[PDB]
């Protein structure tokens, strides 16, 4: 179960757009 | 006459002054710290040839060895100097 | 009266300081008041690091510690200025995403640097407080109300807006990973130990020991409480339930992860090798494993 | 003497010190820590062979310098951290 | 130092809610399944070299750390069957044997006491990994209970009690728990007799080599003479030890 | 048990030393029984020594001993605790002139020892110049090369190697990287065991050379360390047996024995061509500054 | 010094020793 | 001086 | 090997007898290649000590009459400023 | 039954440790300098190899040439001569 | 009253790592011994390199500049990690920056 | 930082290596200043490890042979 | 020479600083010594520094410099 860094700075993005 | 010839010393100011601009240790270079340093250079080489094939001499071998090299650098207290932290090999 | 003396002028220079960080611009007229930075603050941000390097280290004192928890540097400069930052690079990154080359910062090197020196004195500010032997008697003396405003310092960071500050520190990493690992200097990585060492000291701040001097015999009435706690802090915001709701709230514990899965691969590992141990010792320190496997239930 | 010739072709045949197949293994696996997809170069290995015959040659001097101080003929852990430490290299 | 196991009650129960416990269950349970390991390992490389340098603090997160999350793999590899032993195999590997041991060792003969008990619950989690890895499978097992119970740490384990009396309720408890994973480890090989182990030796066990016995066992095992040489001085100090005794 | 300021006597055939705290327990050693006589000097010391070395050992009562030093300690105090004034200039002159006359005091009784022998017994004065460090036994002192013995004279294990009576000095782990050695003396008779003295340093190997050069006594280089206790034993078994074929040849003289044949030519390689020159200074040197 | 050395005038007499 | 210390995780 | 041939001529110039061997001619060759970068870098911070961006002669002059052995020193520096004013006067 | 040599530190074997002993020139040892070489020497081919493969991955290839390793001990002040640059 | 040496003898102090000096008594290895005569000489099969694992080619090799540069940023590194207390040690740290009033006090910058 | 060695014998030991070299330069209290303040770091960091180079020898008295020690060890010559 | 003429209380009050708690008599000579050959070194260097500064009289930070090379790993 790696983790890729690319990712989690498409999650942050995303997260900071709408946030769910 | 290029400019080894010029500076009357067979090591090479050329290839000196070339490396120097390679390694940018500053953005300029003068045209005399090539030919200083390229005779630093040859007095250095040329002194510890000569007490290598002195010490070739010797033992009346005809061929220098690395031990030669390494006698040449023991014998010279200077040398033990300018030499004490590193190590030769492959002998 | 030389103690007092250089106690009060220590104290008159740290507020002048404080007021000299920054102000909430009461001249604009928005229902939450912007934090706005002072002018010439990037050096009041080097004289804090200045006053903690050169009377904290070698002079072994903690007066300055206290100078600046008693006028609120944390609670009210540094957090809103990461906040600040914060919110607006995530501005930014939004309407850079939608549409790049619009809508930059006119200084970011400026906010990236104030950012950086705040989380520096979050970091030498929140550091866990060992007292061993042979110390200093001021030290000694100011070890359990340095805790108590450690406590404080940790319920304001978890308690501001859910955390906000924990996003700017990782923003701060990120400004370091998006960088490729041949063109990372050690300053940047270093500035990655920085990250993990602030997370340590968010997790690692816990409430202080009460210590009692057994020269004089223990009278009738006896020990009354130990509790040694700050006024408005409690129990709760102290607690690792706090902790574990901001980290998830604000994903430090995806950012975790991700520099544990790809620590051989992506960073140099024996910057934050250490830190990162820290950081999972820290979370389960205080955590038993049969307890979190719990097998109208209440 | 057949026994000093075989002393004098003892002589001949020091210097061999740690050897070469056991060290082009370690050097490999200590390699793979630091990048796993990685290839070495014949003379990179010797160049690492002899650089820590002379280091650890250097070590036991020092070694045996301490343990000497030390009123004493063999060497210690403190003697060896004595000896590493006062080169500077901590 | 900061409070811990080794420091709280026995007692002591800290109260997750539904959602703070399900993010920490989840937060834990995909560091192990990502990269326990690379940490692990990571860190054993640097104390390995650093271990005579290092305060009581890195020595003490070390163990708990080790000692924690090996325990929470063992207990959710023994409720759920989806999660694999393996993700804490790195655990299993000589060098953090060495490290542990040689931290547990060197905290009892300066008298620490706090590396003791948090070298004891390591030591004790240790154990539990070996005891689960072997009951799983019936190898590499024979070699590492032999690497951990070789040297005088059998003498170690059976002292450790026998001090336990003046300290405190959570170093007695410990003792309680790596008591009873040493009898439980050591009565599965009461029928079995697979007790060889590296012992010290104390008078001479000088030997005149013979190198035609020497090149029959590089003919035997495939060995170079030199690390034949190391594992006939090794044969030397193998004993064995009685399960009664 | 305890050390007293006492005297010494001299007789015309035997030196005396006669103990105050006991009468009985004397010392009585004849002029014939001197091996060596030693003086040395205080100069970078600490208390001034006359040695003298014995061919027949002399029994205390309980052990024999080989040779006996008188000491007289030249300072005023060995070990200074540590923790306006100016006494302390005048203090180092005192005690550099004290120091003179402790020198005279001893070298007069030194003339004295000499004469009353009667040419029996010379006299014989070390040198700190040529001097060089080195461990025989288990202590690393300052050994002290001189013109008739290598004597060394601060430890209780007194060394006397008397350079008459030495065949070879064979010079031992001489390789290279290496700052230490291992030098060791092979007597001419060969019943007593060989004397190694050990980690001498680098620097004085060719000054010890020419001290080689002025004894008398030659020297090889072996690079090993060499198990001296089975050649040894393998000399006092077959010694003329061993030394009427080959006596010092089974070590390398100093070696090259078969040429190795590994040298090269450096193959003549011939100059660089296709060089990539192409300069582009644009530097101007105009005046120099000096 | 057209030799060029140090000790060109003290070789001589170090090598004849 | 002689310093006794109480914690809170006793409790 | 690039700077080996002008060690060779060197080794033919001091009498043509004698023959080099490889080993020892790289370990000459890395010597030189030492001495070479141990003058760039330490005059590089001798520049960088002094503020200028331009390498001189000068420099070079005190950084060989640094790291070298004194007596050694002059006679490098004699050597070198005579090579430098004659490449100076060829000029 | 018997114990297998499947470690590391086999590559630094006892009589390798003996001979780099002898040359440097110790005349008796004791039992735990054994491990204590194993550590040093692991400890110094760990810096030396991080050193050569920075240089090696700055350079974008896959291996090591021997100019990185002799750069790499010229870095931590124990030169080499003899390998070439 | 021995006298082993004029300028001082032993202080006869107990050796704290005790367990260390147990265990070389009860262990000790002889170098000069008859194992020596067996170590060096052998066979030259393990005096060998393996052909197949390491690949010996001419390569791509690093500038002059970029290696110094590389020098300068692993020196960088070794400084920043073994030498460090707190982050807070940057760059451009003043080194003036040691500027101690009478009273003890850092020097104000920029006199009310 | 107390200079413990006296200033006016540093002042003309200075001279003396001046006179030595024959260099024929002068001097201000600042240069003469650092150096006594470096020699005095010099040797406390050299009497340090004298102390501990002479308990390693198990003696409270630092001796020659831990000079010797601590020159050996360091590389100075 | 003043050399001969160091102090010997200032050598003393240095060893208490350095934590020692005794001092021989040949530590004075050898302390002495190895002043004599520091004093050479750092001069050496700061006047190889001020001959390249074309200055008849040294600095102190040329003398600061010279420590830059006097420190060594």
């Amino acid at each position: 179960k790696f983790f890729s860094k690319e990712s989690f700075l498409a999650d942050f993005d995303d997260s900071s757009s709408n946030e769910d | 006459q290029s400019r080894s010839a010029k500076a009357g010393l067979t090591f090479p100011v050329g290839r000196v002054h070339r490396l120097l601009r390679r390694g940018n240790y500053a953005q300029r270079i003068g045209s005399g710290a090539p030919v200083y340093l390229t005779a630093v250079l040859e007095y250095l080489a040329a002194e510890i040839l000569e007490l290598a094939g002195n010490a070739a001499r010797d033992n009346k071998k005809t061929r220098i060895i690395p031990r030669h090299l390494q006698l040449a650098i023991r014998n010279d207290d200077e040398l033990n100097k300018l030499l004490g932290n590193v190590t030769i090999a492959q002998g | 009266n030389a103690a007092d003396f250089s106690l009060t002028v220590l104290r008159a220079r740290i507020a002048l300081l404080a007021t000299a960080i920054g102000g909430p611009d009461y001249t604009s007229q928005i229902d939450p008041p912007p934090y706005k930075l002072g002018d010439d603050c990037l050096a009041c941000l080097k004289d804090l690091k200045r006053w903690f390097k050169l009377v904290d280290d070698q002079q072994k004192r903690w007066d300055v510690a206290m100078a600046v928890a008693e006028y609120r540097i944390l609670t009210d400069d540094l957090l809103p200025i990461l906040i600040d930052w914060e919110n607006k690079c995530s501005l930014a990154a939004k309407l850079a995403k939608n549409n790049p080359d619009h809508e930059e910062f006119r200084n970011k090197a400026y906010y990236d640097k104030i950012a950086l020196n705040c989380l520096q004195l979050l970091v030498l500010m929140t550091w866990p407080l060992i007292v061993t032997e042979q110390s200093s008697s001021n030290q000694i003396t100011l070890y359990g109300e340095l805790k108590k405003h450690q406590l404080v310092y940790k319920k304001t960071i978890l308690s501001m807006e859910s955390g906000k500050v924990l996003r700017a520190a990782i923003r701060l990493a990120l400004d370091v990973i998006k960088i490729d690992r041949l063109s990372r200097t050690p300053r940047d990585n270093m500035v990655l130990k920085l990250v993990l060492n602030f997370f340590r000291n968010v997790i690692a701040i816990e409430p202080g020991e009460f210590t009692i001097n057994t020269k004089k015999s223990m009278p009738k009435k006896g020990i009354t409480s130990i509790d040694t706690l700050p006024p408005n802090v409690s129990m709760d915001d102290i607690s690792l339930n706090t902790v574990i709701s901001s980290f998830h709230k604000n994903k430090v514990f995806g950012f975790l992860l991700t520099l544990t899965s790809s620590l051989s691969k992506e960073f140099d590992q024996d910057f934050i090798n250490i830190p990162l141990l820290e950081i999972m010792f820290y979370f389960t320190k205080d955590v038993n494993q049969e307890l979190l496997f719990p097998r109208t239930s209440a | 003497t057949v026994a000093l010739r075989e002393i004098r072709r003892f002589q001949k045949s020091t210097e061999l010190l740690i050897r070469k197949l056991p060290f082009q293994r370690l050097v490999r696996e200590i390699a793979q820590d630091f990048k796993t997809d990685l290839r070495f170069q014949s003379s990179a290995i010797g160049a690492l062979q002899e650089s820590v015959e002379a280091y650890l040659v250097s070590l036991f001097e020092d070694t045996n310098l301490a343990a000497i101080h030390a009123k004493r003929v063999t060497i210690q852990k403190k003697d060896i951290k004595l000896a590493r430490r006062l080169r500077g290299e901590r | 130092l900061p409070n811990s196991l080794l420091n709280s009650q026995t007692g002591k129960a800290i109260f997750f809610t539904e959602s703070n416990g399900k993010h920490f269950k989840e937060f834990i349970n995909n560091f192990i399944d990502s990269g326990f390991n690379i940490l692990l390992h990571s860190v054993t490389n640097y104390f390995t070299t650093e271990q005579d340098r290092m305060v009581t603090l890195e020595q003490v997160e070390y163990l708990l750390f080790f000692a924690w999350f090996v325990k929470y793999q063992l207990l959710r590899s023994k409720i759920d069957n989806s999660a694999d032993i393996k993700q804490v195999s790195e655990a299993l590997k000589e060098v953090t044997f060495i490290l542990v041991s040689s931290l547990l060792r060197s905290a009892y003969d300066l008298k620490n006491w706090t590396v003791t008990h948090a070298g004891m619950i390591a030591f004790n989690e240790l154990l539990n990994l070996v005891s689960r890895t072997k009951a799983a499978q019936e190898t590499d097992i024979e070699f590492i209970v032999s690497r951990l119970f070789s040297d005088e740490r059998i003498q170690l384990l059976s002292n450790l009690p026998k001090i336990g009396s003046k300290y405190s309720l959570q170093f007695m408890k410990s003792c309680i728990e790596l008591t009873h994973s040493v009898l439980k480890v050591l009565e599965q090989y009461s029928d079995d007799k697979t007790l060889v182990i590296e012992g010290k030796s104390r008078r001479q066990k000088k030997f005149n080599i013979s190198e035609g016995d020497i090149t029959k066992l590089i003919e035997e095992e495939n060995v170079d003479r030199d690390e034949a040489l190391d594992i006939l001085t090794s044969s030397l100090r193998s004993i064995e030890v009685n399960f009664q005794k | 048990t305890k050390r007293v300021p006492s005297t010494v006597f001299i007789h015309e055939n035997g030196i005396r030393f006669q103990s105050p705290l006991r009468t009985d327990s004397r010392i009585d050693i004849l002029f014939s029984n001197i091996k060596n006589l030693i003086f040395q000097s205080c100069k970078g010391e600490l208390i001034v020594v006359i040695h003298i070395h014995l061919k027949n050992p002399i029994l205390m009562g309980k052990k024999k001993i080989q040779d006996v030093q008188f000491y007289r300690e030249a300072s005023d105090m060995s070990v200074d605790e540590t923790g306006g004034d100016e006494d302390e200039l005048e203090q180092e002159q005192e005690e550099r002139r004290k120091r003179a006359a402790l020198d005279k005091e001893f070298k007069y009784f030194a003339d004295a020892i000499a004469e009353a022998s009667n040419g029996l017994l010379t006299v014989e004065n070390t040198f700190r110049d040529l001097g060089f460090q080195g461990v025989p036994n288990r202590s690393a002192v300052f050994c002290m090369p001189t013109t008739d013995c290598l004597v060394q004279l601060i430890e209780p294990p007194f060394l006397v190697i008397n350079l008459e009576e030495v065949e070879i000095c064979i010079l031992e782990r001489v390789q290279f990287g290496l700052k230490n050695f291992d030098m060791v003396f092979v007597y001419k008779d060969f019943n007593k065991p060989v004397t190694h003295i050990n980690t001498v340093p680098i620097e004085s190997l060719d000054f010890l050379k020419q001290w080689l050069t002025d004894m008398d006594i030659p020297y090889t280089v072996s690079t090993i360390n060499l198990n001296w206790a089975t050649i040894m034993k393998s000399l006092q078994d077959d010694p003329y047996q061993f030394f009427l074929d080959g006596g010092w040849n089974f070590l390398a003289t100093g070696a090259s024995d078969e040429s190795e044949e590994e040298v090269s030519e450096y193959e003549a390689s011939e100059d660089d061509v296709s060089d990539e020159s192409a300069f582009s200074e644009d530097e101007e040197g105009s005046e120099v500054d000096d | 010094r057209t030799k060029l050395r140090g000790e060109a005038r003290g070789g001589a007499e170090d090598a004849q020793k | 001086f002689k310093s006794r210390a109480l914690n809170h995780v006793k409790k | 090997e690039t700077y080996s041939s002008y060690i060779y001529k060197v080794l033919k110039q001091t009498h043509p007898d004698t023959g080099i061997s490889q080993k020892s001619m790289s370990i000459l060759n890395s010597f030189v290649n030492d001495i070479f970068e141990r003058i760039a870098t330490e005059a590089s911070k001798l520049a960088a000590y002094n503020k200028k961006s331009t390498i001189s002669a000068r420099e070079i002059q005190t950084a060989v009459r640094l790291i070298l052995p004194g007596e050694l020193a002059k006679h490098a520096v004699s050597e070198g400023t005579r090579a430098v004013t004659k490449y100076s006067s060829s000029t | 039954h018997r114990k297998i040599l499947r470690d590391n530190i086999q590559g630094i074997t006892k009589p390798a440790i003996r001979r780099l002993a002898r040359r440097g020139g110790v005349k008796r040892i004791s039992g735990l300098i054994y491990e204590e070489v194993r550590a040093v020497l692991k400890s110094f081919l760990e810096s030396v190899i991080r050193d050569s493969v920075t240089y090696t991955e700055h350079a974008k290839r896959k291996t090591v040439t021997s100019l990185d390793v002799v750069y790499a001990l010229k870095r931590q002040g124990r030169t080499l001569y003899g390998f070439g640059g | 009253p021995d006298m082993i040496n004029p300028e001082g003898d032993d202080n006869e102090v107990d050796d704290v790592p005790d367990i260390d000096e147990v265990e070389e008594q009860m262990n000790e290895v002889d170098l000069m011994d008859d194992n020596m005569y067996e170590d060096y000489a052998a066979d030259h099969n393990r005096d060998r390199y393996d052909p197949d694992q390491v690949d010996d080619r001419e390569q791509q090799e690093l500038s002059l500049s970029e290696r110094r540069r590389i020098d300068a940023q692993l020196n960088e590194r070794d400084r920043l990690l073994r030498n460090v207390a707190y982050i807070d040690d940057e760059d451009e740290e003043q080194e003036g920056a040691a500027q101690l009033d009478e009273m003890g006090l850092p020097v104000q910058r920029r006199d009310i």
